[PDB]
């Protein structure tokens, strides 16, 4: 029974990592060392990137990960397993993106129910605070669970703001608005 | 000379997937043999699918076929006897003949697939 | 401090048969033939109906530019 499914979309090697690592208790190493593999990936960024490509081979995508995991002894257990799977199933490609994905579920775990304000236009930030705290001093999040929060600015929409989380979203903007002032004044 | 070791990984029917170690992927129409306690049975390469993965297709009963047995190459394409030996003799399509005749001796061996 | 420039210098210098005469501008790598037809990795500047050459001295010529593969 774990939380929020990936189903589906190759989030299902997370999944099963997930699940493998969560009665063993030990995820918070297993998600700490995502965060560190990733950044060794990102702070090494020709052919720690660029070779994330199918045409190698199998042997060559199991010395990048010899390779990987000679900068660090002991990459914490099992995310140094599930590379070799992953190098053995040639999926690795689609890795980082199952960084994304453990990461989702696990502040899921912690409850960083992450949410977004979208506006046309980045703002103050006294609003920033209110609505955040109206946001955690809400039933929407029940407490015992974080509530991060986002700005976005777009253009596609005419201004206002959005809040959205929780595939619960409100919208008192203007666009929409005025989208619904002219249907009813259309007729 | 060093041979070149395939695994069965997929018997699909009538149809298969020899997966190889690096540097002996053969080329396209390049036979393979397998030692089944009956006889051995051919394989002639068709595809490749990459990841040292090779496709072919049978030439006898694939029936049998346990996964992962070891195919050896033998570098080029399917050789037949040649030359006025083989006159009035029945031959088969991997040159094995079939009339109890005894084997087929002769100077030249040929591949079936030329321009 | 000194183990990442290893790290990348056994990296950049263990497919260096592979990364070398490469980066792909003009070059690529057969990844899957068949039926008359090969798959290339690579090759991020060839034109539709170009004629490549391969190694083995056969030409060819492009056709389904695809993302992942030509």
């Amino acid at each position: 029974p774990p939380p929020v499914r990936l189903f589906g979309v190759e989030g299902t090697y997370a999944t099963a990592l997930y699940q493998a690592a969560a009665k063993n208790s030990s995820i918070d190493a297993a998600f700490q060392s995502l965060q560190k593999v990733e950044s060794t990936v990102k702070k090494n960024p020709k052919l720690g990137h660029l070779l994330l490509n199918p045409a190698l081979s199998l042997k060559d995508r199991n010395s990048v990960i010899d390779a990987i995991v000679e900068t660090h002894k002991n990459l914490d257990g099992y995310v140094v397993n599930l590379l070799k799977v992953l190098s053995e199933n040639n999926r690795l490609g689609c890795f980082e993106k199952i960084a994304s994905d453990f990461g989702v579920l696990n502040d899921a775990h912690n409850g960083l129910l992450k949410g977004t304000v979208t506006s046309a236009e980045p703002l103050d930030p006294k609003s920033f605070k209110r609505i955040e705290k109206a946001l955690s001093a809400s039933k929407l999040v029940g407490q015992g669970k974080s509530l991060k929060l986002e700005n976005v600015v777009k253009p596609e929409i005419k201004g206002g703001l959005i809040v959205e989380l929780g595939d619960k979203t409100v919208d008192l903007s203007i666009s929409t608005k005025i989208q619904k002032l002219n249907k009813v004044l259309e007729d | 000379s060093t041979p070149i070791t395939g695994k069965v990984t997929a018997v699909i029917g009538a149809i298969v997937d020899v997966h190889f170690e690096q540097s002996e992927l053969p080329a396209i129409l390049n036979a393979l043999e397998i030692k089944t306690p009956q006889g051995k049975l051919v394989l002639e390469v068709a595809q490749h699918l990459g990841e040292n993965t090779v496709r072919t297709i049978a030439m006898d009963g694939t029936e049998g076929l346990v996964r992962g047995e070891k195919v050896l190459d033998t570098g080029g394409p399917i050789s037949v006897p040649v030359g006025r030996e083989t006159l009035g003799r029945i031959i088969n399509v991997i040159g094995e003949p079939i009339d109890e005749r005894g084997p087929i001796k002769s100077k030249l061996r040929k591949p079936i697939h030329a321009d | 401090k000194a183990q990442p420039t290893e790290v990348s210098s056994i990296l950049e210098e263990r497919i260096k048969g592979v990364s070398d005469e490469a980066n792909l501008n003009e070059t690529g790598r057969v990844l899957a033939v068949g039926d008359g037809i090969a798959r290339v990795f690579g090759l991020n500047n060839i034109q539709a109906e170009e004629l490549v050459e391969f190694s083995s001295g056969v030409k060819g010529m492009a056709l389904n530019l695809e993302p992942g593969q030509v």
